[PDB]
């Protein structure tokens, strides 16, 4: 019985790491492209100095 | 500020932590050392031996409880104890504001558990009657060292806490 | 499934493992006994009889 | 003057998720006493003990209750806590406005 | 397909990886016990039907 | 969040690694020991209760 | 009655050890796991770096 | 008695170095977003030429 | 120190001195950090009159 009840917390709370694996992946990617886009949409606006 | 504070009181339980190892570590001798002489006074309640094996557990008695002594007088850290008697208690920090973590001393020289410097046996029923006595000062040995532990497991938590 | 935490398996095994301990120890103790019924646990009404009729 | 004002309500959430993580990391220790408290009186509860182990018990038991008010007591952010039961309730800022998100408190003692 | 979001194929792979897994498990059981029918979750039948032959 | 001062999530991941690292040392005592009380700082009342029956 | 009571205190104090060698394990991968992910979040803040 | 004044003294000096990893590379991650301020800073004086 | 509530010769001499003092230097951290509030206000108010000057 104590076997079943330990079994059972770790199916309610353990988390299943091999998707998070691909996750930490996915995610170190799309960090690296915000800082691409939000440079981007900060170098956006220095345009206007051309008309000047 | 009063984050910068804290590391005082981080250290200052460390400090405490390691004198509760330190009379624990003298506790784990003089409990054997009971126990011993519990053995040898169940050896000398025999009223079928000669008087030569009387006074050579009677001398294995005497060396014993001199080592209790020894040993309980010897557990201290860094000039302070919890075990030869010297004070009542130990304070440390356990807040920025002062708060103390008090830690009461347990006694573990021979007058703190019942037994005096000169106790010993003479005859059969001396060593009868002096069986229970060391049985008593065994179990209130024990009852020490085991506040003694529950204190430093609650220092090991109020660490844990200060640095969260 | 893939838990870091806990794995249900090796308690299962380790239960079997167990169960294959207790079988060898009574195993054992049969032998060195010599008898199927060496007390009052291996069977108390059993044992009742052969000690009346000893 | 709405934008500017917006950055105290901020403050003040980020204040009360201090506050509120102070208030776990003393639960986290609150439960485990109680569980060993748990664990103490239940084997308490066993009539085959000996007085002495029953003596025991009760000295751990009343050891960790000390270390549980202890536990509650140090429960506490910036003189402010919601473990304690010092208060009722902490009213946060929600809008520029002035209108509050309170969070009721729960005494741990 | 190219996506950041998410990937199916590791799904796959992984759904794979628990069959597999699953497998060896099964096979780790039926080695400690020594038995195909170790209980009733293995096949009922069988199982009841040995469990009145012994 | 974009600090280059302090970082939350360092702290947080320290306190969990030595969290690990404390079970890990609780581990290390029971396997070099073999006692699941092997002191009074384990459990200071059974650690009595076996100290009296030894 | 000697030997039961030495049974008695094994059953006390003793560990067992069957139980402790996949904890063990265990917390070895977790461990690693730990800091790989303390030196994820040591890199995070430097991403904020290429915006200057 | 000698183990324990060891660990004591080991309590009482030595540093957790994992913590100091993550202040070592943050105060890197300051240091150079420092220079690229003083450079600005540096830079600021330039506009007076224009002006004549 | 005078301003700050400390003498010159100020010093705890024991623990519960330590202690007592404590809360003293609290206070006098607290005092100062609002004397340097106060100067930090009047420095921005006089930057504020110094552009209305120039207006």
């Amino acid at each position: 019985l104590q076997d079943s009840l330990d079994a059972g917390v770790g199916n309610l709370v353990d988390a299943d790491l091999a998707k998070e694996s691909a996750k930490l992946q996915s995610l170190q990617t799309k960090q690296q492209l915000g800082v691409q886009a939000l440079s981007i949409a900060n170098q956006t606006p220095q345009t206007i100095l051309s008309l000047f | 500020a009063t984050a910068s504070s804290l590391n005082s009181v981080k250290d200052s339980l460390q400090r405490g932590q390691s004198t509760i190892d330190v009379a624990l570590a003298a506790g784990d001798t003089i409990t054997d050392l009971l126990t011993k002489m519990k053995e040898k006074a169940l050896a000398a309640s025999d009223t079928s031996l000669n008087t030569a094996s009387f006074n050579a557990l009677k001398a294995d008695f005497e060396s014993l409880r001199d080592q209790l002594q020894k040993a309980a007088t010897n557990a201290k850290f860094n000039g302070v104890s919890l075990a030869d008697g010297s004070t009542t208690k130990l304070s440390f920090l356990a807040n920025e504001d002062g708060s103390n973590f008090t830690v009461t001393a347990q006694t573990l020289s021979l007058t703190g558990i019942g037994l005096t410097a000169t106790s010993t046996f003479t005859d059969a029923a001396t060593a009868k009657t002096m069986i229970a006595t060391i049985t008593t000062s065994l179990q209130t040995a024990t009852n020490k060292l085991s506040s003694l532990g529950t204190s430093s497991v609650g220092l090991d938590t109020h660490l844990t806490f200060v640095g969260k | 499934l893939n838990s870091i935490n806990t794995n249900p398996g090796a308690l299962l095994a380790l239960q079997n493992l167990n169960s294959t301990n207790t079988e060898l120890a009574a195993t054992q103790g049969r032998i060195n006994t010599g008898k199927k019924v060496a007390n009052a646990k291996d069977n108390g009404a059993i044992w009742s009889m052969a000690k009346m009729q000893s």
